[PDB]
């Protein structure tokens, strides 16, 4: 159902894009159970103290994302 | 059991103390390629002998750093160390490599524990599981 | 029974001293309030208190004391 | 002593384990990830909780949480 | 009038009653 | 009656013994003086200065309200301005570069048209994208 | 350290055991009750 | 230069200018009219 | 020659300015968080960091020296005009007895002009405490137009360095073989520069500042006396006032140096006129240290097989009890730029602590005993300037200790015996730690219990238990002597806080003999204590940078790290930074304790004014014997007492003082929002806000981020050390300003 281009809004009500928009970078067909690549324009809190930027990418399962495009 | 001259070292203040003889202590032992310099994780700097070496530690964190100095600031990198636990008594545990194989890499045979088939999320609240001796995480 | 004589006039006494780490300078200075002995002043503001619910005399503060200690037991 | 858990959003990057300075975690085979691979904690009595791993972890939340627990002298890192 | 040494030997044995009561509630309570 | 506490500076002894001493505070030989003059005409306190009364009167609006609209004028501009600018540059390729770099022309561009910011504001809230969802903002987990 | 006040030989004594003989003995107590392994 | 135009319009250089225009204005304005504690 | 050049190894060009962050490989990328700005101040001038190359971080490190020059230079040229335009120092220069030092002016705006106090001789402005007045006396200054040339000298010489960095950078960039030649810059700099140097400045006394000065004491006007080359043209001038100057320059080069003794003395002691040293005495001062440095050149051999190596030296002095000795220490001192860094500002911080502890015995300059205000001023800056500097030392070391130290150069060499016997000198420093803080702080505990419980003569004072420093006044007794006995060519003694007469000049004491008794005991062993504490502090940091028992593996982890984590019990602030950040606290406290040591003692023994009889009042009278022996005696006699004059400076001249006050103990306290707390609350808000801004779509690109753990600490520190200093100086300088 989603695909490339697609810009969702996150559901999963722990990831640091609960509520964000990202836009769908891949989306892997096979049984994997988090097959949904998700690219966001902000950064989250990842890495180390200091560090200058966060991670603009995470997988999310296909029934936490509402379509918005 | 466990063999290997220990490296020529001058001693230093910062080694064993009565731990090793009262609980426990370490070993790690490899072989190296030429006598040449390292870095004492307890502080100096020693020579290490052409052949097998052996050398007693305090702790697990002391022989895995010396493992990664070992790995990592080598050209010939030195991937055959292997690292015990040594009891009063007399017991030798081998801890580390457990199979042979480094952890980094999967090897097959291996078994799973502490996977939890769920995501962090879906942790029980603890109003549910309150007077009993569990946490939302052991559940 | 002294304070009640002159509230306006007197400290009131809160518990004596009994230090023998002080020295001659330190016992003339807290012999105060008409005391006989190195002894400390009252700033709880129970004097005040105890005479306005009637306590006028030291065997009602005893009694009273007595029957608290019965109460805690 | 303190325990380790792995969540199924492992990606099998195994930054965790290579993370980990006192050899507690490994890397089993699995399936829900494209990589087949998973993080485990089978030698959880040694670990001290640096939580390097849960710093290595790069999914949206830790995939890997180290909750502490009872301390042993293992667990404070005693060299006496 | 100032108090009597009687009366204060007297309130001293008078408080060695809940002295000996709070000790028994601490052991209880500890068990 | 209001602030029998008050009185007039004009009359209040303190403040008349205390004004022929009043400092210089510019260049200017006879600023006390102007200074003196100027609050002669305020409510001074048994210690002879200026109180300012605050509780709509219009008796006494140049105490709060005049500074109040002037105030509230200037900030409504900057905060107008500046959210204007990062709306703009919002739909470019590196709004992060823009932000420490800025870009003046569009700066200046939205400074200048920033006078008329109560009716944008307006507009901007009758248009309804002043104000977003509550459903289209990130939030923590409760 | 000396006072006028009914009975005043009572802080003579009993301010010490405040001072040294009940704090010593609660020290001991506790000490050895913290220390004492296992059974628990 | 290109280089020294992106380099003046850096945000410290931006802060820093319009502060001291800010401050020239109320400098002189205090000075050419001192002492306003309410309008009159 | 050595010189070895690359030409035009950088263009200069204009485009890297228009990119921030084109240093680091991780901001040049561009920013996310708003903790890429703090990184990019932050990393600036690491050139170390920023690139591999030796080479590259020599030249870089050169030029930017050479910026640090030109900037000290505007600075210096800065100084002199505000002193040649916006000063009284032609007026002080006729009366200096009566008008106040004041070389800034302030603008009457919102009544500032209250700050342009009455200095004397009619002039308003604010005074100074920098003592640049009798500097310039001293030097032979009579005109501001003199000192507008010397302006106007010092910004050409400022524009010159500025292009010498851009030439000896951007253009003609030297080799690394050139930066390694420390015999000829040893050599260069010890002959070159502070031999030529020596020889320079005592020339210009003999030929310049004597005569002035010799003219201005004996009581003739400024403007009479003759312009400095009027004397080199006229040497008939010269003669009258030096007879010697008759005989020319024959006597100096047969060794017939007795007939320069008239212009070449030996006094010792104080200028009566003027209350500072004989220019005499600092002429033959200034050219025998001249001598000694240019003999102490021509020792390293260059390029003529004439003169020691520093290498055998180095490799030549090993003992039994240190293995291989001072082997490859000269490899650590020719390749890593952070142990000269270390050492150099180890030597230079206890160099500015004995500048600061030796010109207010020795007053140098004229007037300058008698003007408290610059007297405590100079003494506190260069104190602070030195405690700085010496942090700075234990800083840098741990930084080369984490980077530049190998064990594979370092085998048995006194480096590595240190790192083995490590335990062992921590843990006796914190003993002797202990036992100094425990007998010396229980000692000032022990007089205060004993004064609040009304017993006297159990305390440690002269009346009381004496502690009295034998060994101190022993010494005091020897110096005393010394003229005449051990140094028979002397006149007076190196200065009078050993002994002698009592010095004042214009019925105010210029110096007289320093007594020692319990209480200066007591301070200098909290000295010592302080000293040694701080010590510990920074040996841990230096010692353990690489590696302890609790983490093995810290020089993995960085020099600049916030812990290892909640793990081992917790692990925070184990970095050497952090031991930099812990021992900045206990530099701060020992400096403090410095400077009211100082402070009150002057105040108490030594200044204060002579009558024509010759009775000695001082400015707190005796006080510090019988107060100083207890806290509540340094807290109310010290503290409450002299904080008067700042504390009513409200309403005068000295009222910015008094803001100053309160501005330093606001800002203190600030810094205890960084100290006690931590980023996750303060993320957490900034969660919060985030929210908010976003709900009127006002959220901005660069998301914005709490400060990082090494940072929050940095803030911390740097407030709260701006905090008290301001405080300090504050109070200083009214109490001073305000004491005659
Ligand atoms: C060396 C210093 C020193 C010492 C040892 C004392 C000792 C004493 N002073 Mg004293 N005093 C001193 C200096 C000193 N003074 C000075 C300099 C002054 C100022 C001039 C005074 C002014 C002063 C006054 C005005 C009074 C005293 C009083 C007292 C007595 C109080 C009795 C007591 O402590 O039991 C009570 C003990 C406690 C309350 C213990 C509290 C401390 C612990 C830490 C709290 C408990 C925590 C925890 C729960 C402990 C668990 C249990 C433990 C066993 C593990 C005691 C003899 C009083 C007195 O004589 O009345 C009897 C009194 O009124 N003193
Ligand atoms: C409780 C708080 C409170 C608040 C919110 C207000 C608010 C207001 N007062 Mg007010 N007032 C207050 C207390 C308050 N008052 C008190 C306690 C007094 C008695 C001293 C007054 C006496 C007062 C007067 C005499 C007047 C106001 C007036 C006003 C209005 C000014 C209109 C404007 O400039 O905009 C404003 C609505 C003015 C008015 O009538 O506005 C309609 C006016 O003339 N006030
Ligand atoms: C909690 C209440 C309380 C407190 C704080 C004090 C405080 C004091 N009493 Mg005191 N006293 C109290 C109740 C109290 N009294 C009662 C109810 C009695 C009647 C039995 C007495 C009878 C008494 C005498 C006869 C004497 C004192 C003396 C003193 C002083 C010496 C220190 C001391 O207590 O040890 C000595 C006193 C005792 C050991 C009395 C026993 C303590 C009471 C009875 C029990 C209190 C238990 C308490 C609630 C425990 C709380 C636990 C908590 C800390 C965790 C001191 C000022 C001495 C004095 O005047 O010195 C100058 C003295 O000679 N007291
Ligand atoms: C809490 C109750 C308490 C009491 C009742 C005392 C009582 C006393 N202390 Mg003390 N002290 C206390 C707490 C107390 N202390 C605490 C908490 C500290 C730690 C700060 C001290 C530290 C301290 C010091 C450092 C000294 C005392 C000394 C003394 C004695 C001085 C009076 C005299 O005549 O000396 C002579 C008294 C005797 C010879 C009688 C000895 C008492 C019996 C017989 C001992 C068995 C006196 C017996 C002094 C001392 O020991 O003098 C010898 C002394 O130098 N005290
Ligand atoms: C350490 C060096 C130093 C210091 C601290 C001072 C300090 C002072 N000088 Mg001074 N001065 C110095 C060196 C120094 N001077 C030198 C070397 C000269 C010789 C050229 C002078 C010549 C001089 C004169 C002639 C005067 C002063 C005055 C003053 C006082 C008023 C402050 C002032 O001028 O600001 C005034 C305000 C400004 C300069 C603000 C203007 C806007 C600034 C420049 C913003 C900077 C950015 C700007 C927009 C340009 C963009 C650049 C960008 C591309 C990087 C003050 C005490 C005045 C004084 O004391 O009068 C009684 C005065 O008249 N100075
Ligand atoms: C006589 C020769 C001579 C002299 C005077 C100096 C002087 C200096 N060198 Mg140096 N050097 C020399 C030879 C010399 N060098 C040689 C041969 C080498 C190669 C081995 C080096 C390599 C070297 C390095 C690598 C560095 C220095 C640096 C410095 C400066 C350190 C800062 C200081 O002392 O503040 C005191 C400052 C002053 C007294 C101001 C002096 C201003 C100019 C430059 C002095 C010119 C004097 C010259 C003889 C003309 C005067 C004669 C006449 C007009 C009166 C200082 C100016 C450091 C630096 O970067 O500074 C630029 C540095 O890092 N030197
Ligand atoms: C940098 C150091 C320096 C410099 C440049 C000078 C420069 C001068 N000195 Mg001189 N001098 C100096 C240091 C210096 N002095 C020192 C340290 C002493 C003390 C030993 C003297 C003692 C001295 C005497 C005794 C005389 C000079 C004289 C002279 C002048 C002529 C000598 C000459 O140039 O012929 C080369 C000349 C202006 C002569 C003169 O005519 O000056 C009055 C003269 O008679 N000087
Ligand atoms: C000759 C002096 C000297 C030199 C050349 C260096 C050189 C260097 N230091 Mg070092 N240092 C020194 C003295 C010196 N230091 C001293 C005296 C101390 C003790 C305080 C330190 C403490 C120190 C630490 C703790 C660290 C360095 C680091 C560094 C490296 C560059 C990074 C840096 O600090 O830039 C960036 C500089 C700043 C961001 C400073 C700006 C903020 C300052 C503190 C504000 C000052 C405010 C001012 C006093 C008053 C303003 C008031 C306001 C109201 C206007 C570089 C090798 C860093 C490193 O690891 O490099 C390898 C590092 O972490 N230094
Ligand atoms: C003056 C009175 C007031 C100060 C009194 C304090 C003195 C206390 C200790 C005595 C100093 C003894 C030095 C001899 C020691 C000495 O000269 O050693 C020299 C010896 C090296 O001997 P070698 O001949 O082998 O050395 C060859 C060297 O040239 C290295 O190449 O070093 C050692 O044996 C290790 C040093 C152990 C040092 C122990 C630590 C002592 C720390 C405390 C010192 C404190 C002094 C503080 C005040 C300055
Ligand atoms: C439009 C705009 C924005 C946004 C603005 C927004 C979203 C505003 C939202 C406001 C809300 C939601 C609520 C506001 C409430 C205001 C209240 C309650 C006002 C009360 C006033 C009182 C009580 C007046 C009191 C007395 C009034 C009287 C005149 C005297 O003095 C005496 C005195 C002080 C008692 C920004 C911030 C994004 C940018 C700006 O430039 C423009
Ligand atoms: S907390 Fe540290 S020791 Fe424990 S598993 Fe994680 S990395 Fe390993
Ligand atoms: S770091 Fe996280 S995602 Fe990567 S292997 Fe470990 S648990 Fe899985």
């Amino acid at each position: 159902a989603l695909n490339r281009g697609d810009k969702v809004r996150i559901k999963r009500t722990e990831s640091y894009w609960y509520g964000d928009v990202g836009t769908v970078a891949s989306v892997e067909k096979s049984g994997i159970l988090y097959p949904v690549i998700v690219r966001f324009d902000r950064v989250n809190y990842n890495g180390f103290s200091g560090s200058a930027s966060g991670v603009n990418t995470n997988n999310f399962a296909e029934n936490e994302l509402e379509l918005v495009q | 059991e466990l063999s290997g001259q220990p490296p020529k070292f001058g001693g230093s203040t910062g080694g064993l103390l009565s731990k090793a003889n009262r609980e426990e202590k370490y070993a790690i032992t490899w072989t190296s390629a030429s006598e040449q310099v390292f870095e004492m994780p307890t502080g100096g700097a020693a020579i290490m002998n052409e052949g097998e070496n052996l050398l007693y530690l305090a702790r697990k964190e002391q022989c895995l750093a010396l493992g990664t100095q070992l790995r990592t600031k080598f050209k010939p990198k030195i991937q055959d160390y292997k690292i015990y636990r040594v009891y009063p008594s007399g017991e030798v545990q081998y801890l580390h490599p457990a199979d042979g194989v480094f952890p980094e890499k999967v090897n097959e045979g291996r078994e799973a524990q502490g996977t939890k088939t769920r995501r962090i999320g879906q942790n029980p609240e603890p109003v549910t599981i309150k007077f009993s001796g569990k946490a939302p995480y052991e559940v | 029974e002294q304070w009640i004589k002159d509230p306006l006039n007197i400290r009131p006494i809160a518990h004596a001293i009994w230090d023998p780490h002080f020295g001659e300078g330190a016992v003339n200075a807290f012999t105060q309030a008409g005391a006989s002995n190195p002894v400390n002043i009252a700033y709880s503001g129970v004097y005040h208190w105890f005479y306005t619910i009637g306590m006028t005399t030291n065997q009602e503060l005893y009694s009273g004391a007595v029957f608290l200690l019965v109460l805690a037991s | 002593s303190h325990s380790v858990k792995i969540y199924d959003t492992c990606i099998g990057c195994t930054q965790c384990v290579r993370a980990c300075p006192l050899d507690v975690l490994e890397m089993v085979p699995w399936d829900g990830c494209k990589a087949a691979q998973i993080a485990s904690s089978p030698r959880t009595e040694d670990c001290v909780g640096c939580k390097r791993c849960e710093t290595a972890c790069p999914t949206d939340f830790l995939s890997i949480r180290v909750y502490l627990g009872a301390e042993t002298t293992r667990s404070m890192g005693l060299a006496y | 009038m100032a108090l009597s040494d009687t009366q204060i030997l007297a309130a001293l044995v008078v408080a060695l009653l809940p002295a000996f009561l709070a000790f028994r509630l601490s052991t209880e309570l500890y068990k | 009656d209001d602030f029998a506490n008050l009185t007039p500076c004009s009359e209040n002894p303190a403040y008349l013994a205390k004004s022929k001493n009043f400092l210089n505070t510019t260049n200017d030989p006879n600023s006390g003086k102007i200074r003196a003059e100027r609050y002669a005409s305020a409510l001074c306190g048994p210690e002879g200065y200026p109180h300012l009364i605050v509780d709509g009167r219009f008796t006494h609006a140049g105490d709060f309200l005049i500074p109040s609209i002037l105030f509230l004028y200037i900030a409504g501009w900057i905060g107008w301005v500046g959210r204007s600018y990062l709306i703009e540059i919002r739909e470019s390729k590196n709004p992060e570069m823009q932000e420490v770099v800025i870009n003046v022309p569009l700066a200046i561009k939205k400074m200048l048209g920033g006078f008329l910011w109560p009716l944008a504001a307006v507009g901007e809230y009758t248009s309804g994208k002043l104000v977003m969802k509550d459903s289209e903002i990130p939030t923590s987990p409760r | 350290m000396d006072g006028s006040y009914a009975a005043s030989y009572l802080p003579w004594i009993l301010i010490p055991m405040v001072g040294w003989l009940f704090p010593a003995v609660t020290m001991g107590l506790l000490f050895i009750h913290i220390e004492s392994e296992g059974e628990g | 230069m290109d280089g020294l135009k992106s380099f003046l319009s850096t945000a410290p250089v931006m802060i820093m200018a319009l502060l001291t225009f800010t401050a020239g204005i109320l400098i002189e304005f205090n000075r050419f009219y001192p002492d306003l504690l309410f309008h009159p | 020659a050595k010189v070895s050049v690359d030409n035009n190894p950088v263009p200069t060009s204009f485009e890297k300015w228009g990119k921030p962050g084109h240093f680091d490989r991780t901001l040049a990328r561009g920013p996310k968080t708003t903790t890429w700005i703090w990184n990019l101040h932050a990393n600036a001038h690491d050139f170390d960091s920023q690139t591999s190359d030796l080479e590259d971080v020599s030249r870089k490190i050169f030029s930017a020296h050479f910026g640090h020059l030109a900037v000290v230079f505007v600075w210096l040229s800065g100084m002199y005009f505000h002193g040649a335009k916006f000063s009284n120092y032609e007026g002080w220069l006729a009366d200096p007895t009566h008008i106040k030092p004041s070389a800034q002016v302030v603008w009457p705006i919102v009544g500032q002009g209250i700050l342009n106090g009455d200095v004397g001789g009619g002039f308003h402005g604010i005074q100074i405490t920098s003592g640049l007045f009798y500097l310039w006396r001293a030097s032979g200054f009579t005109d501001s137009y003199q000192l507008y040339c010397t302006a106007i000298g010092g910004l050409v010489m400022a524009a010159l360095m500025l292009f010498a960095g851009w030439f000896h950078y951007h253009v003609k960039a030297p080799k690394l073989e050139w930066f390694q030649n420390v015999e000829s810059m040893m050599n260069h700099h010890l002959a070159g520069l502070l031999g030529l140097g020596s020889l320079g400045w005592a020339g210009h006394q003999i030929h310049v500042s004597m005569p002035i000065n010799k003219l201005l004491d004996a009581g003739v006007a400024p403007k009479d006396i003759p312009l400095p080359h009027e004397f080199i043209l006229e040497p008939s001038k010269m003669a009258e006032l030096y007879p010697s100057f008759a005989q020319g320059l024959t006597p100096f080069f047969t060794l017939n140096w007795g007939v320069y003794s008239d212009f070449l003395t030996f006094k010792g002691g104080l200028n009566p006129v003027t209350g500072g040293l004989w220019l005499s005495d600092t002429a033959h001062h200034h050219l025998a240290i001249a001598v000694l440095f240019i003999i102490a050149g021509h020792m390293y051999r260059t390029n003529w097989g004439i003169g020691h190596s520093m290498k055998e030296i180095l490799e030549a002095h090993k003992g039994p009890f240190t293995g291989e000795g001072h082997k490859g220490l000269y490899e650590i001192l020719t390749t890593s730029w952070h142990a000269q860094l270390a050492i150099n500002l180890a030597l230079l911080g206890s160099l500015t602590i004995i500048v600061a502890q030796h010109m207010y015995a020795m007053p140098p300059y004229p007037y300058q005993a008698i003007d408290y205000a610059t007297q405590l001023s100079l003494f506190t800056h260069h104190m602070w300037i030195g405690g700085f500097l010496i942090v700075g030392a234990g800083a840098h070391g741990a930084i080369f200790m984490v980077r530049d130290y190998d064990p594979a150069k370092n085998v048995n060499n006194l480096l590595d015996r240190m790192l083995r016997h490590r335990d062992a000198i921590i843990s006796h420093l914190n003993w002797v730690c202990i036992f100094l803080g425990f007998h010396s702080f229980g000692l000032y505990i022990h007089n205060d219990t004993m004064r609040a419980l009304g017993r006297p003569q159990d305390m440690f004072s002269d009346t009381a238990i004496q502690l009295q420093p034998i060994f101190a006044q022993w010494v005091q007794h020897l110096h005393t002597l010394a003229p005449g006995a051990t140094a028979p060519n002397a006149l007076a003694t190196a200065s009078y806080a050993f002994g002698g007469e009592t010095i004042a000049v214009a019925g105010k004491v210029a110096m007289m003999p320093i007594t020692l008794g319990t209480a200066d005991f007591m301070v200098h062993h909290i000295h010592a204590f302080t000293i040694h504490v701080t010590a510990l502090i920074l040996l841990k940091g230096v010692l353990y940078a690489r590696s302890s028992r609790l983490v093995p593996d810290k020089a993995n982890l960085g020099f600049r790290f916030p812990c290892d984590g909640p793990g081992r019990g917790g692990t925070c602030q184990v970095s050497g930074w952090d031991h930099v950040f812990l021992g900045l606290f206990w530099m701060y406290n020992s400096l403090s304790i410095v400077i009211f040591h100082f402070s009150w003692k002057m105040q108490s023994d030594v200044w204060g004014t002579v009558s024509p009889d010759g009775s000695v009042t001082h400015v707190t009278l005796g006080n510090f014997a019988q107060s100083a022996i207890t806290i509540n005696g340094w807290l109310r006699d010290f503290l409450w007492a002299q904080a008067a004059n700042v504390i009513n400076s409200y309403g005068s001249a000295l009222s910015a003082y008094g803001i100053m006050f309160l501005a330093g103990h606001f800002v203190f306290a600030f810094s205890l929002m960084f100290l006690f707390s931590g980023r996750g609350y303060w993320q957490e808000l900034i969660e919060s806000i985030v929210w908010a801004h976003n709900k009127l779509n006002v959220a901005p690109a660069i998301q914005p981020r709490a400060l990082s753990i090494i940072q929050g600490r940095a803030v911390g520190v740097a407030h709260y050390l701006l905090g008290g200093i301001v405080t300090t100086w504050a109070f200083f300088l009214a109490r001073s300003l305000s004491i005659g």
